[PDB]
């Protein structure tokens, strides 16, 4: 059905990429991976890799939820961008590291008017060379709607805990 | 096609219903922006700022309005029974967008209806998803949450963070947030990012996970012990921020006098629900009350205390709820009557009261 | 050994010069502590907080000073001129430890001398690596750099952090802190905690590597040169939302960092916080003890900033005095004797047993 990978596979994919766009969601918050995340972001940046974080207006469970934690993790406000400045990029980025996020990436909300998120803007992640999702199960988010992206020829899943996984990827890269 | 934003006359209001960005977005959609001089000075937005975006400037709530096709305001207009008549300033049959406290203010709803106007009660936005873009309740109650801490911190002697100093160690401040909502969460967050040992409590234990996700720490006949486990925490708390608000009803009591007496002196309580009763019977709307060694801060119109940031938001909340309807090219409005939002918003249109709840 | 701490009487002083933790230590050193009713009731230190530590409570200052050999206070005593003569309460020939503000208050130095009162001016602790646990200046101008930011945000009409929301993205404040001293350093800390974007500047460049280490950025050159620098500072003050000034100079007037010229060039709603206000302030419009609005900017210049953090500062003022008097206490004969060879008792003492032993303006 869906492609699944391991922390060893993400390491390779990202240690060799050019541009990468980290998409943080409620998941990372729930896991408190702001640090594993930024930690990693550095390793990438040390390999000459381009990194930037994409923040969906409602990613998280409160306005600016991804922000506090990303700041708390000491993340450069010039590497953090908002939906209307970032989307225009994905289609020029080798990877779309989506950690702990779902609804904010669902393309359904641009399509079938029946879906509970229809009308809401989203981050065109499915435009990046290869897309990665770092959640635990195959469950959905708040909208509880299945994400059509999990089953694409450029989508690999990286099952695990937002933090425990990023830690194993940083680990693998080193 | 004129869209006009007056100036806030309700006492204490410092927010405006517009921004320079919003102007261009409206201007682009074939609109004529009109705002009465210095209608946003309280929100750090100057006439110059507007006029550069494309807005023209009026001299009176009146001379701003006259033939205003659609009007933008933050707080419901004033009936004459209040000493000023703004409703009667709105060209009969225009479109009013603002927060009308609709369900509570019948008197004002009819004043609009009599001038045959379509009023869109923004505080009734549908709890959907596409709508989150146009929610005024959460964009304002968000900053409120931030402010609660900033204001609670101000009224507190001791510093928040834990500091390392040759004179020893300065321990952190212990914050406790009641009700984990948009407001509450922001409280928790900023409180913690400041260095406090934040800890929340809510009746919906579905929040324990949201709280925890903010570095917070949730607290846990049922209330015989729950309402008690709280005591053990409140007794060692420096800031007590309460934000529980259940609409059309007096806010529920979270902190009773009996409790403020059992608290540590010097402590402070922010009662954001001060207006709807206050989660603490001692909180008086408007100023700070001191009792049992505790300061019980109960300000009013807290978003106005962030009036500068809260405004450009409250504007978008509108600009959003609006543009879908500014018909493609015909250059008019077109309120899709079936459109979930509109049929949840509008309380009275060209004639009489349309909302269900009013009938 | 009768030690006594009295309640501060100068207007706008909430700090006390004692903590319960300390009374507990002082009795340890073999002292008898005495505080006057709710002396730190403004520092959230309750009397029965102290009776528990061991200190005795006195109904009046006059009584809680009568038989005291050493006397601990926060601010310089009141002369008979000023109003109520406190000096006359200290036992002739006795020890006074407190922030004398000696270098600019002879009237108090003279009126003390005449009582054979030996007074140590704590604000004169020498800047030595080993004296740090006894420097009141730092253990106060620190809480001050904190409060600066707090009162700075409280008078600010926006929110500090960056928040990407459904209603648009709320941007961060942009602080600018002139003076990277003890307070300036904390100003930066507290500022970034709130998610703001910090900018700082200082003459002593040893500062830079410190600013960057907390997260901020140092206003630098692109490569007489004196103004090529001062110019850039403006390039940033136009963007600034809050300006925290803490630049001081030991001795007299506070330097000027923000000329009313520049205030006029700031964004409407900006807020300036002058900590040097009681020395003219690094900004002329900083009228002391009041916010002042001009050119659409708030010039916030509160007085005695440390008191604004009473509860926290006091415990630290009382731990400083302790770290200074503890050495000079023989352990077993439970008696005290201020050293002399101790650089500490040297550059701090302004008058002893009748004469002005200090080389300030009497050496
Ligand atoms: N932020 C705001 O202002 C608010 C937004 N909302 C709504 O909430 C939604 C936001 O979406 P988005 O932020 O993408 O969140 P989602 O609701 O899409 O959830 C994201 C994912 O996190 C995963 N997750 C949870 N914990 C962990 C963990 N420890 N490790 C790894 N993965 C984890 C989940 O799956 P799994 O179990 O598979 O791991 C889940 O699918 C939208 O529908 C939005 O409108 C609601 C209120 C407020
Ligand atoms: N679309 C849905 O599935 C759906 C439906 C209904 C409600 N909601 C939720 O409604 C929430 C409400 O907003 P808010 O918190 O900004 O506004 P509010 O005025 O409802 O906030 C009051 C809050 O404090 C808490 N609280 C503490 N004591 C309480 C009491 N006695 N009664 C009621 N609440 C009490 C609540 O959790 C509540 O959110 C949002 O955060 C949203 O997620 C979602
Ligand atoms: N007792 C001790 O051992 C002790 C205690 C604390 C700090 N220190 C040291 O003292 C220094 C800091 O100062 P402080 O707080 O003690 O003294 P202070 O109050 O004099 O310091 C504030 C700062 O103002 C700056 N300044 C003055 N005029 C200026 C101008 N025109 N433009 C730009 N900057 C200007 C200085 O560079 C100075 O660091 C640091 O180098 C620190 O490490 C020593
Ligand atoms: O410390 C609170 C904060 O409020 C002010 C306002 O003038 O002080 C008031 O509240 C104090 C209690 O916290 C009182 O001790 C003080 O007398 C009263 O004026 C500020 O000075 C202070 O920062
Ligand atoms: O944003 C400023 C902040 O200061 C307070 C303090 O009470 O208000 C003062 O400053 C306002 C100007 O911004 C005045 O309009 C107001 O009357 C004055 O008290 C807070 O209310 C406000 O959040
Ligand atoms: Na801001």
């Amino acid at each position: 059905r869906h492609m699944a990978g391991s922390a060893e596979d993400a390491a390779f994919i990202m240690k060799n990429a050019s541009k990468v766009i980290i998409v943080p969601g409620y998941g990372m918050a729930v896991a408190q991976a702001q640090h594993a995340l930024r930690e990693m972001a550095d390793v990438l940046k040390k390999e000459g890799v381009e990194v930037s974080y994409a923040i969906h207006p409602v990613a998280g469970r409160m306005p600016g939820h991804m922000n506090v934690l990303l700041a708390e993790a000491n993340v450069p406000y010039d590497e953090v961008f908002e939906l209307e400045e970032i989307n225009s990029s994905f289609q020029t980025a080798d990877v779309a590291f989506v950690i702990g996020a779902n609804d904010v990436t669902n393309p359904a909300a641009k399509t079938d008017p029946s879906s509970p998120i229809y009308g809401m803007p989203i981050l065109d992640v499915e435009k990046a060379g290869t897309v990665l999702f770092i959640k635990r199960s195959m469950a959905s988010g708040y909208a509880g709607v299945e994400n059509e992206l999990f089953f694409r020829n450029n989508t690999m899943m990286l099952f695990g805990d937002a933090k425990k996984m990023t830690e194993q990827i940083v680990q693998a890269m080193n | 096609m004129k869209i006009a934003i007056p100036k806030e006359r309700r006492p204490g209001e410092d927010r405006v219903a517009i921004s320079p960005e919003v102007v261009k977005k409206l201007v682009g959609l074939g609109f004529e922006v009109i705002v009465e001089q210095g209608a946003g000075v309280g929100a750090s937005i100057t006439d110059d700022a507007l006029t550069a975006a494309g807005a023209t400037i009026a001299s009176t709530a009146a001379q701003a309005l006259s033939q205003a096709d659609v009007v933008w305001k933050v707080q419901r207009p004033m009936t004459a029974e209040e000493g000023t008549d703004e409703v009667a300033l709105i060209k009969e049959g225009a479109v009013l967008m603002c927060h009308l406290g609709a369900l509570t203010n019948r008197p004002v709803v009819e004043a609009l209806t009599k001038r045959k106007i379509t009023a869109y009660a923004m505080e009734l936005m549908p709890r959907i998803s596409r709508a989150q873009s146009m929610d005024i309740l959460s964009s304002q109650s968000n900053l409120a949450g931030y402010r609660a801490v900033i204001d609670g911190a101000y009224e507190f002697a001791r510093a928040f963070p834990m500091m390392m100093t040759a004179a020893g160690t300065v321990p952190p401040a212990r914050v406790l947030v009641f009700g984990v909502g948009v407001a509450g969460l922001q409280a928790i967050a900023t409180a913690k990012r400041l260095g406090a040992v934040v800890m929340a409590t809510d009746v919906r234990a579905a929040t324990k996970e949201q709280v925890e996700s903010l570095g917070g720490k949730f607290i846990t006949e049922f209330r015989k012990k729950q309402a008690e486990a709280v005591l053990k925490e409140l007794v060692k708390t420096d800031i007590a921020i309460t934000t529980a608000l259940i609409p059309g009803k007096p806010a529920p009591v979270l902190i009773t006098e009996e409790m403020v007496t059992k608290m540590k002196p010097g402590s402070v309580i922010i009662d954001l629900a001060v207006e709807a009763g206050g989660n603490c019977p001692l909180s008086e709307p408007g100023k700070i009350v001191v009792k049992h060694g505790v300061k019980i801060v109960g300000h009013t119109n807290v978003p106005s205390r962030v009036a500068a940031d809260a405004s450009p938001l409250f504007a978008k909340n509108l600009l959003n709820f609006l543009t879908p309807h500014v018909d493609k090219d015909t250059k008019t409005l077109v309120m899709k009557l079936e459109d979930e939002t509109v049929s949840g918003t509008c309380v009275t249109r060209d004639g009489a009261i349309v909302h269900p709840a009013l009938t």
